[PDB]
């Protein structure tokens, strides 16, 4: 550290700790008198940086200060930066550490704010250079180890992101501007951070999305394309490659309005589409939702081989996977049009092979029955839904239903769901619909109508390669005039075809949802159908639905019940999109009611969903606005009054649900415990709001996917058995369902006290028997989720049935539609060309590790489990592929996604 | 004035505010993310 001068090259430096004499003394007078000592000056350069090199080791704040400090007034003082032009330009290198030392390395707090600003500008100058890049870069990828780097290094980058920021908050950008003092565009400063961005993404990862989302632009993004797509394999793996571009997209989510978060992540797929794995491509595809986007992963393979090959195989599988449904009418006929085999491809696209490989699974999990033994009474009717919602999915029962016994003993409104049931039994299958036949022939009109139903369930799972259609047997139930029957006619086929919007189905249901001046109850499913129907793709937000919804309001006020249903198919129609979705609020505001005010807060969610944090605040005002006004003074009416307050509580359950998926995981936690205390403060303060919120909060945990499923439904169910509506507990359930038998255990306890102990009514009895029921499947027969899958950032389209009914006071009527509640997820199995239905092996592992990615990619150590077993839910979710010990590569990468592995054996 | 003086006063002023601030607060947060006397004598005259 002491000065011992010039007796070797050893103590030069040690001279250099306190005083230098070849970057002070001399160069300072050079440069302030003879002006040929440029010259000596330009070879001192390379000197002098040497002597930095060597003593960057020094980390002690005091002999880079004082040592360096007469060079730091130099540069206006004496220099001034253009007694000789060009060389102080270039002489700049050794001055900008100089500035950075007090900065940073000395925290003189009037100093480190004034001298920021002088680092951007000359930060700027220099890099027309392009040698302030290779000053960044020295230590970046360091030469030497000290501590003082580590944390100034972010300084000069920081310079940048700075400005380009603040371009977004202060429209007169620029270095007009004193903050910075740098010009925010111009051929000077942009060339400097390509440069700066390839020598930060090799090393680094902080400021490479920084500066995409301060420009804000989709061009930022398109530049990342291209270096990236260099580096897929040579550089590091494919999978390294992909773990940073989703990294980028998932963790910037709620900062991102709508037209700029669909925007950026069209760049994310096309990177994925360049690159190798086109594994990587659909499921981004699916993502954005756009027809255009699904069509061209699925034309790469088909196209251009004009073999069979793998390439038909694939295409095939991967539209399959969504049970949505929308890819695979887009996607069929061309197999067609090709000509190889019509009859492999076309039936392998179709969830026609789906129900075979259900079969397999069904082999071990056998048949065990637990439903109830009661008769008589409204206990007849509770039985016989039991027995469907027990053996839901493909299931064999068919002997129980034959004996036409306990059949017929239904009466009313229960005769038509009774045949419902039945249909679900033979959920996703061909074969059933002989039972439901026999009884559409014979007796009461009422019979006839629950066969309609029942037939919309079995069709969910053959619909498609015009392989019986649902659209081929209920067209000429929709001609029959009868009410009834047509009703259930236009249910079930919005059911089945799901997403699928084909010309056929589409086009029967349009002239109609356009009758609403007869009065008419059941016509809740006019609208109800089509807006099942929208969802899962990019919505038109149909004229048709619209015009409906205003001409019902106009002619009727008295069905209360009516209105309340129509009020949220137009909200559930919207779902697929929010873009769009921003106008139509405005226009279903222009005329202006009270009863219109109740339309509003509910469609505002779907438009402001995935930047929504101002959605949130609004839902919320709401809540408090009736008591508010009222507290104020202390120190024809009815239905519109009603539907106001109702529509509100739905609306900010759908909203926050919607938010924490997309969102970050974590925020999922915060947003369960906000519901509490807006719950918390509706049943001191109103008495009519406390009934709407409990039924509303079983699917607010079934949609936002919460983590923990042990604690909170069962503690909550405690309090709601002293309350009214016993509704409550079927809405809970949906949630608990899980991985059946790991939650569910407590579950069927649980909700099984309650109803057993008491009885008091039969009227709420039956609701409580139901929910229990509907929980388990034996033996992990199958999960319902109300997500894809395939995304768990996804959402369904199948489950919307379920989420619509909880908004409502108990109905008969409403008992008819709460037999549907599809959305099924397949068991993962290992294809081979002769169709294997056997699983080699995989890992599970409750919880990824990951935190690179907030979904986490599955770890490759796990706990190992057997063949055959279904994909678990909660817990067991990560999922990695075991065989590539066995000389086994999966051609689809499978992380726990909904999709069936398959295989490629060496 | 009295106590009740008092009274009516700091009401007024805090309503006012408990009111605005409700909402005011949630919004703007939100907005970029989406001599000791002895003679006290006087110069100037006065009447």
């Amino acid at each position: 550290m002491v000065d011992e001068s010039d007796k070797k090259q050893q103590t030069i430096d040690e001279q250099s700790q306190i005083s230098p004499e070849k970057q002070t003394p001399n160069k300072k007078d050079k440069k302030k008198e003879e002006e040929e000592q440029l010259s000596e000056e330009d070879a001192k350069l390379k000197t002098d940086l040497e002597l930095l090199v060597e003593r960057l080791k020094e980390d002690d704040s005091s002999l880079y200060e004082a040592s360096l400090n007469a060079l730091k007034e130099s540069i206006k003082n004496s220099t001034s930066s253009m007694t000789a032009v060009p060389k102080p330009l270039k002489f700049l290198r050794p001055t900008y550490p100089d500035l950075c030392s007090i900065y940073d390395k000395w925290t003189d707090p009037n100093l480190k704010s004034s001298l920021a600003d002088v680092l951007s500008i000359l930060a700027m100058t220099y890099s027309e250079n392009g040698k302030h890049d290779s000053l960044r870069y020295r230590l970046l990828s360091d030469v030497s180890d000290f501590e003082g780097w580590g944390h100034e290094y972010i300084r000069h980058l920081a310079l940048e992101i700075g400005e380009v920021y603040n371009d977004q908050v202060e429209k007169d950008a620029e270095d007009e501007t004193s903050s910075d003092g740098s010009k925010s565009d111009g051929s000077a400063a942009t060339s400097g951070f390509e440069f700066s961005k390839e020598d930060t993404l090799r090393l680094c990862l902080d400021i490479v999305p920084y500066f995409l989302k301060h420009n804000g632009e989709e061009d930022a993004v398109d530049l990342l394309l291209e270096i990236e797509s260099i580096d897929k394999l040579p550089q590091f793996v494919d999978e390294n490659t992909f773990q940073r571009v989703c990294q980028y997209m998932v963790a910037c989510v709620p900062l991102l309005p709508p037209p700029e978060d669909v925007a950026f992540l069209k760049t994310a797929y096309s990177i994925y589409l360049s690159q190798n794995e086109l594994t990587d491509a659909i499921a981004l595809a699916v993502r954005l939702g756009e027809e255009d986007m699904i069509r061209s992963v699925f034309d790469a393979t088909s196209d251009p081989v004009m073999h069979k090959q793998l390439a038909y195989i694939l295409a095939a599988q991967k539209t399959s996977f969504e049970y949505e449904g929308v890819q695979d009418i887009i996607g069929n006929g061309k197999l067609s049009e090709h000509f190889l085999y019509l009859a492999k491809e076309l039936n392998l696209t179709g969830p026609k092979v789906p129900e075979d490989i259900y079969k397999s699974h069904l082999d071990n999990s056998k048949s065990v029955f637990s439903s109830a033994g009661l008769d008589s009474a409204q206990q007849n009717l509770a039985s016989s839904f039991v027995n469907g919602f027990l053996n839901l999915g493909y299931c064999n029962d068919k002997l129980i239903v034959d004996n036409d016994n306990w059949v017929y003993k239904t009466k009313g409104d229960g005769m038509t769901s009774a045949v419902a049931s039945i249909g679900s039994i033979y959920q996703w299958n061909l074969d059933g619909l002989q039972q439901l036949d026999k009884y559409l022939y014979v007796d009461e009109p009422e019979v006839k109508a629950g066969a309609l139903l029942g037939i919309g369930i079995s069709a969910s799972g053959v619909h498609d390669g015009e392989v019986e259609p649902a659209l081929l047997l209920l067209q000429d139930y929709v001609t029959n005039p009868d009410t009834k029957i047509s009703s259930a006619a236009i249910l079930g086929l919005g059911i089945a075809f799901a997403g699928s919007k084909n010309d056929e189905v589409l086009g029967l249901l349009l002239p109609i949802a356009a009758s609403t001046d007869l009065p008419i109850e059941t016509a809740a499913m006019a609208s109800l159908a089509l807006a099942h129907v929208f969802v899962g793709t990019c919505n038109g937000d149909i004229t048709t639905s619209i015009m409906d919804n205003f001409l019902e309001r106009t002619a009727i006020e008295l069905k209360t019940d009516w209105v309340r249903f129509l009020a949220l198919a137009l909200g559930i129609l919207y779902m697929g999109q929010g873009e769009q979705v921003d106008d139509v609020l405005e226009t279903i505001s222009a005329i202006e009611h009270p009863m219109t005010s109740a339309i509003e807060v509910l469609v505002g969610s779907c438009a402001y969903t995935g930047t929504g944090d101002v959605l949130l605040i609004q839902d919320l005002l709401h809540r408090l606005t009736p008591k508010n006004v009222k507290g104020e003074e202390d120190a024809e009416i009815k239905s519109e009054e009603k539907k106001g307050k109702s529509s509100d509580k739905d609306a900010t359950t759908d909203g926050k649900n919607d938010d924490e998926e997309e969102e970050k995981e974590a925020g999922i936690v915060d947003e369960l415990a906000y519901a509490v205390l807006g719950i918390a403060l509706i049943a001191l303060g109103e008495d009519i709001g406390k009934e709407m919120s409990l039924r509303h909060f079983g699917h607010l945990m079934h949609y936002g996917n919460e983590h923990i499923r042990r604690m909170v439904p069962l503690a909550m169910g405690i309090v709601s058995v002293s309350d009214p509506q016993m509704k409550v507990f079927d809405t809970l359930t949906r949630f608990s369902h899980d991985a059946d038998l790991e939650v569910s255990m407590n579950s069927i306890f649980a909700m099984g006290l309650c109803g057993a102990g008491t009885n008091n009514a039969r009227l709420a009895q039956l609701l409580r028997q139901l929910a229990s029921y509907y929980s388990r499947e034996q033996d992990a027969l199958f999960i319902t989720r109300l997500a894809q899958g395939l995304l768990h950032l996804g959402k369904g389209t199948m489950t919307m049935d379920v989420f619509n009914d909880a908004h409502v006071l108990n109905k008969v009527t409403l008992a008819s539609i709460l037999t549907t509640a599809v959305g099924l997820v397949s068991p993962s199995f290992m294809l081979k060309h002769h169709q294997l239905f056997y699983m080699l092996n995989a890992g599970i592992r409750p919880k990824f590790i990951l935190a690179l990615n907030d979904e986490g990619e599955p770890i490759k150590v796990n706990v190992r489990v057997g063949q055959a077993v279904e994909t678990v839910g909660q817990a067991g979710r990560p999922k990695k592929i075991t065989g590539w010990i066995t000389q086994s590569t999966p051609v689809l990468l499978n992380h726990g996604e909904r999709a069936e592995l398959e295989t490629d054996e060496y | 004035e009295e106590a009740s003086g008092k009274e009516v006063e700091k009401v007024a002023t805090a309503v006012l505010s408990t009111t605005a601030r409700a909402k005011a607060r949630a919004k703007k947060t939100k907005k970029e993310k989406g001599e000791f006397y002895k003679n006290k004598y006087s110069s100037k005259p006065y009447k």
